[PDB]
RNA sequence: AUCGAAUCGCCACCUACAAGACUGGAGCUUGCUCCCUCGAAGGCGCCAAGUAUAUUCAUGAUCACAAGACA
RNA sequence: UACGUCCCUCUCCAAACGAGAGAACAUGCAUGGGCUGGCAUGAGCGGCAUGCUUUCGGUGGGGCUCGUCCCGAGGCGCUGAACCUUGAGGCCUGAAAUUUCAUGCUCAGGGACAC
RNA sequence: GUGGGAUUGUGAAGGGAUCUCGCAGGUAUCGUGAGGGAAGUAUGGGGUAGUACGAGAGGAACUCCCAUGCCGUGCCUCUAGUUUCUGGGGUUUGUCGAACGGCAAGUGCCCCGAAGCCAUCGCACGGUGGUUCUCGGCUGAACGCCUCUAAGCCAGAAGCCAAUCCCAAGACCAGAUGCCCACU
RNA sequence: CGACGUCGCUUUUUGAUCCUUCGAUGUCGGCUCUUCCUAACCUAGCGCCGCAGAAGACGCUAAGGGUUGGAUUGUUCACCCACUGACAGGGAACGUGAGCUGGGUUUAGACCGUCGUGAGACAGGUUGGUUUUACCCUACUUAGCUGGAAAUUGCGAGAAAAAGAUUAUCCGUGCAAAGCGGAGGCGAGCGGUGGGUAGUACAUGGUACGCUCAUCACC
RNA sequence: UUAAUGAGAUUCCCUCUGUCCCGAGUUACUAUCUAGCGAAACGACAGUCAAGGGAACGGACUUGAAGGGCUAAGCGGGGA
RNA sequence: GGAAGUCGGCAAAAUAGAUGCGUAAGUUCGCAAGAAGCAUUGGCUCUGAGGGCAA
RNA sequence: GAUGUGGCCUGGAGGUUAGGACGAAGCUUAUGGCGUGAGCCUAAGAUGGACCGGCCUCUAGUGCAGAUCUUGGUUGGCGUAGCAAAGAUCUAACGGAGAUAUACUCAACAUGCAACGUUGGAUACUGGAGCGGGGAAGGAUUUCGUGCCAACGGCACUCGUA
RNA sequence: UCCACCGGCCCCGAAAAUGGAUGACGCU
RNA sequence: AAGUUUGAAAAGCACUUUGGAAAGAGAGUGAAAUAGAACCUGAAGUCGUGACAAAGACAAUGGAAGUACCUCCAUUUCAAC
């Protein structure tokens, strides 16, 4: 980042007051508005009031018009050194027209790039069942998705990751799990 | 004494290269009549795909006389844009120089961003000393010279216009700093278009304000890029037997023997697409309303239908249309989510075809991917009827 | 703040303009006569702030980039 | 010194590589759901029955055992079903909807210049 | 002067001295437009009209306006081509004991196939002022008269020049701006 | 248009010469591609005819634009079919072979005719007969970085700027007018950013606006 | 003169087709970028043009006109 | 569209197995001949035919 | 092209004079001086380590820029051309110096990458006219075990027909 | 004043292929 | 092809230190390790590095005259000179 905005040159204090500082300032417009939008909607007729659609957070299933969506995010923490999750990864929209020949060891690549962005580790191990099946019907034959389960562990600290499949006779509605 | 053919390509079109910019930027403006009342000349548009429409043709003496035409048409969605700032222009024996800027007293957050490379982690003080000044008294009168100089020497009045990509809420379209251009108000005294201008300052501008539905207009836009290509595609050239040792794609002699060198109308590989292009006398089929105030765009008085100008399924790669849109006749250069220009036109317009009043008929909505037969999700329901998953649905439904 | 320099005419009167087969003005006889601002100077500046009763200059020693220069 | 710029990172209107357009905790990314579309009716099971559909309707050229219950390409039903649908990179979390999106990941960004 | 470096090759440690370099610009926009490039070009039909001319046979052209070649610049709505989305089916031989899932035949092969790319195989768009030639005139001498020129003028070609269009400041823009810094 | 005479011009023919190249400048045609010339075929204007009209002849300015598809032939030339506004003529190392192609030509094999006693010959016919190399410089096409006006230096000062105690000692307006109008501190003014509150405006999440408390600056 | 035979030479017809009109799309391996490895040919000196003369086709000469430096990918005009 | 390409159908496309039917000129009577052409072939469930040993 | 030169230079010989460990020859030079020049001579080596200069005469395998010159070395091109037929590897554990290799801040990503041999598992290929199992010719220790990775195995190696 | 004839300087006669050459600019 | 021609003696670099090793940094021997092993001298050419000179694009080199800056060079002068 910039001079300005470096960790290590301002410290912690002062990175967390200019952190507050741009927050509170945020926070100031977004409260103004919310009031402002509020009674101006209150104090306007049926006709405009309908006119204006959702402004005023009115409207249902919609996002929230004051803030971002990741401001709305609770910041629960530091997640612990040792986490387990388990994911689908759409593997075939990572390997559309790849070479054949490659496409099994691609995806063996692709999934520890995935595992690696998503637990900031360098060493990711593959298990022996991901790994057969992922080969299970030939080179050219990797299946359009898998299940994974990801867990990551510490032996400064060493973090490494351990991906393993999760048979699964569907993927429809599987999200994002947090295992213990 | 050989077999005769004209040249491939244009050379007024050189160098092929890439252009400087990515936005579509008029090189001049429209002869400025001081008759007419003072108008802007210029609006940024942003290309969200293609249809086609039927419309009843008003041509006599031509075959299609009182006859129905289908004529695909470009949707070019245009949001409002904000006036921030008015520049003059004074002749000199070497050009055009501007006399200065007035800038707006407050300025959105869209058009700041555009000095940063990295705005959300900057200390963001872009203006921040310029609207202390100017809004003090030394700064008032520092603005009302500026003024006065315009008034005293400009002959030439431009706007500084940017657009509002948070009005233009496209998820496509990933830039969110706004595009700015200098647009030339036109018609009436120096002193009316500064008065045009200053009633303009920090206040939205719609399209429809600069431009009127039947008529024509002209198009700045980049063309879509191709990166390296060999002579083949990027001029037209033939392609070489069958039998020709070490390829066929190329131009089989680059010159005579003398000049010893290679000339510059000679057809050689390089940069093809992601031109510059001027594209005159486009006809405005449509200025439409956007959908939240208006929902039935493509509805006309011969289709009762109620249908939006976006097709089933949505612009493919760009989305819904949200705003106020152009639609014009035929094609425009460059691909969806690019910023363009449309300027007022520079060609005269007395022509039967670019006065001809056009009464749109049919537009057509249907899925722009894979052969869509439905023109709304309606007819689609209505030719289905219950599926499964809606018998699934109601049955959670009713539990 | 390096930095020692080469450059030696200033101006708020030139720093507006046009014509050279007609240049200040007339006349009729049209190339001569009569009038004038009489047709060939941009203003200063060059050692007393002004034309005179003055007043410090050395030895920087007989040439040397004027050893000095906001006129 | 400060503004800031670049690299790492992410996106694709750019693209041989440079360069470009962008983003900088952002519905940004991921995975689901819905839409839009493609193909053409999945596996399994079953034959007037606790099956299918809302009172109806329910095979097969032949063949084999002891009227029944077996083998049999194919057919019918559940079933416009099953699967695929953004990826070099379709849509929807900002018009309305018999539904029109939901979740979870990020926890002081790091580095170098500017100097 | 300030700062930072360094001298020539035979040890070490302190002193000078002398060189050299930095000491003011960065970064982000909007523009100008000198110079260069340069592009549109043809045919047909309607009507004029079966008329002007002509004994008659025969037999025109422009205002206009309707198309079409070619060339140029693009585009992908449609139609067409293309498929390693090996998408969904189907089908042969082999193969994992069978069904299932598939797998091998360097994409097995066949049908359909989105997205993208793409075809005068599809669709859109292609503009205005001067200045002259050849030549025809006006006024008008030389030279009474005359004369188109000799001194002046006028009209004037798909020519030339500029505009529009493309690149564009080594064309070094004291063009205008945003923010830091330096100067102040 | 032009006898018989006479004067030119041009290097798109062939001859004449033998100056360059024999320690090698790839050799016909076609294909592809660009450019140039005009002695103008078509396209634009204009004269003139024996010019009634239509069709044409000849000339002038004009080279901006255009000038095809095929049968036989290695062919260039030709001449035949057809389209067209027209199917003009030339140059560029008889443009163009590390661009191709290799039909012809021009080695070695082989057949014929003629010639020769013969080996063999033919300026005659016939058939078969390796087409090599670019990663260097320039040129051209695109594609990056980057100094620089004393074109790197001098400190060597020139604005398609303003107009004044010599640009200092205010701001506006006006003709470079005449004048005319504003301009130790506290408090005030004017504003930038935050609280409270109140409509409204704009495309409607996000800015501006009236009143008050706070701070900040400049005056 | 000859049936049959022929990687012999020639002409025509049916079929067929990207040979062509007139090109377009896709694949593997390259080129391309990276790690490791790493040559040769060639090399007077060097490399922007116009005209002129000149051993009668100059990169150097005369007179003009251009030319800021350094680079990546190509390309076959010239380097007779 | 179908050789208009090209010196020249170069290259590529095309034909295709098996079975039945059918097959010209010419001819050294052997051939020509796979001349040319026409048709049929899957999967299932069956039926028929084609044998050997012993009393 | 001819000729001259108390003209220059080199290896040896007869003479004559000198020099050298307090530094000969050789070699280096912004290292000056002298000569029209061939060259000579001095200086300095923060060079060297043992021979050698001048002058007269004698003598010769006696002076180089080029011969598509000979031999050796170097060199731009150039980190370039390229190392693309025979389809192909993946995963864990073990072994190994071959690593999880760090200034401050810093939880881990963004600061040690890339590559190995063995075993297990997975995936594929050869497809019996075989990268199968044995012989002749030819080769002659390449066979086997242990060890070791300087060079060689056009990349790599902990492996090897080294 | 016009008729013929003869000089000077200028003009016409006078068309080629990369953009170009009294050496260049220019000179009346 | 190829002189082993280190040095008077091998006195052929113990020992410390870090590195897997090769080696590096120290320390020793020696008159001298630019005498460290196929090691005397150690040229040219080419290359690295530090300091400096500058320098557009006139290919570079070259001539002639100056000038700016340098000069581990030579020579001369330094008072009745
Ligand atoms: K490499
Ligand atoms: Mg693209
Ligand atoms: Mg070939
Ligand atoms: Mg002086
Ligand atoms: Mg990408
Ligand atoms: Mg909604
Ligand atoms: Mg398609
Ligand atoms: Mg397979
Ligand atoms: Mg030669
Ligand atoms: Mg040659
Ligand atoms: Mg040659
Ligand atoms: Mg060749
Ligand atoms: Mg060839
Ligand atoms: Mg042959
Ligand atoms: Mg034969
Ligand atoms: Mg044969
Ligand atoms: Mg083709
Ligand atoms: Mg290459
Ligand atoms: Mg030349
Ligand atoms: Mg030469
Ligand atoms: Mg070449
Ligand atoms: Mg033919
Ligand atoms: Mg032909
Ligand atoms: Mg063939
Ligand atoms: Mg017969
Ligand atoms: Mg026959
Ligand atoms: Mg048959
Ligand atoms: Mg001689
Ligand atoms: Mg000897
Ligand atoms: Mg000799
Ligand atoms: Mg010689
Ligand atoms: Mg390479
Ligand atoms: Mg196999
Ligand atoms: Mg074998
Ligand atoms: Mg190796
Ligand atoms: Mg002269
Ligand atoms: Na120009
Ligand atoms: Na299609
Ligand atoms: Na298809
Ligand atoms: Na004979
Ligand atoms: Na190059
Ligand atoms: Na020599
Ligand atoms: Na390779
Ligand atoms: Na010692």
């Amino acid at each position: 980042t910039r001079a300005g905005m470096k960790g290590k040159v301002l410290g912690k204090e002062k990175k967390a007051a200019i952190i507050d500082a741009r927050k509170k300032a945020a926070e100031s417009r977004k409260n103004r508005d919310d009031k402002r939008w509020k009674r101006v909607l209150a104090n306007m007729d049926e006709e405009k009031r309908k006119k204006f659609h959702g402004v005023g957070n009115t409207a249902k299933n919609s996002r929230v018009r004051g803030a971002t969506r990741a401001s709305l995010l609770k910041r629960t923490g530091r997640k612990p050194d040792a986490v387990s999750m388990e994911a689908t990864i759409h593997l075939s929209k990572l390997l559309k027209k790849k070479t054949f020949s490659k496409r099994a060891p691609l995806a063996i690549k692709r999934i520890k790039a995935f595992v690696g962005r998503l637990m900031k580790t360098k060493d990711n191990r593959i298990d022996a069942s991901l790994n057969t099946y992922i080969w299970h019907k030939g080179v050219k034959g990797v299946p359009g998705r898998v299940r994974v389960l990801i867990q990551r562990k510490s032996e400064h600290k060493h973090f490494y990751t351990v991906i393993s499949n999760v048979p699964v006779a569907s993927f429809k509605g599987l999200t994002t799990k947090t295992v213990e | 004494c050989k077999f005769e053919h004209p040249r491939h390509g244009h050379l007024g079109f050189l160098p092929r290269k890439r252009s400087r910019q990515i936005r579509g930027r008029a090189r001049a403006f429209p002869k400025d009549d001081a008759t007419q009342k003072p108008h802007l000349t210029s609006f940024m548009v942003f290309k969200a795909g293609m249809t086609h429409i039927v419309r009843d043709v008003d041509r006599p003496g031509s075959k299609v006389n009182k006859k129905e035409v289908v004529e695909p048409v470009t949707i070019l969605e245009a949001p409002p844009m904000v006036i921030v700032g008015i520049v003059g222009y004074r002749q000199t024996p070497v050009g055009l120089k501007t006399i200065g800027t007035v800038w707006a007293h407050h300025t959105s957050v869209e058009f700041r961003r555009r000095y940063y490379k990295n705005w959300k982690q900057s200390a963001q003080l872009a203006f921040s000393r310029q609207k202390q000044f100017a809004n003090t008294k030394e700064g008032k009168v520092a603005e009302a010279r500026t003024l006065n100089a315009f008034a005293k020497k400009a002959s030439v009045i431009r706007v500084i216009a940017h657009t509002q990509l948070r009005k233009l809420r496209n998820h496509r379209v990933g830039v969110k700093k706004a595009h700015v251009q200098e647009i030339q108000v036109n018609g009436g005294s120096v002193a009316a278009k500064i008065a045009l201008a200053k009633s303009l300052l920090e206040k939205e501008v719609r399209v429809d304000s600069v431009f009127q539905q039947s008529e024509a207009c002209d198009v700045c836009s980049v063309t879509k890029g191709h990166g390296t290509e060999g002579v083949v595609k990027r001029w037209g050239v033939a392609c070489l037997p069958r039998k020709t040792h070490r390829g066929l794609r190329k131009v089989a002699c680059i010159g005579a023997w003398h000049p010893a060198r290679v000339m510059y109308t000679v057809a050689r590989a390089g940069q093809h697409g992601y031109h510059h292009r001027t594209q005159l006398n486009k006809k405005i089929y449509q200025i439409g309303r956007s959908v939240a105030v208006e929902p039935n765009q493509a509805t006309t008085t011969y289709d009762l239908t109620a249908k939006t100008i976006t097709p089933m399924g949505g612009f493919v790669g760009y989305g819904t249309v949200r705003n106020d849109y152009v639609m014009l006749k035929g094609s425009v250069s460059g691909p969806r989510r690019r910023v363009m220009t449309l300027r007022r036109p520079m060609a005269p317009q007395t022509s039967r075809q670019l006065k001809e009043k056009i009464v749109l008929k049919f537009i057509d909505t249907s899925s722009k991917i894979g052969h869509g037969r439905f023109q709304t999700k309606k007819e689609k329901n209505q030719w289905f009827g219950p599926l499964k998953k809606d018998r699934i649905r109601r049955e959670e439904r009713l539990r």
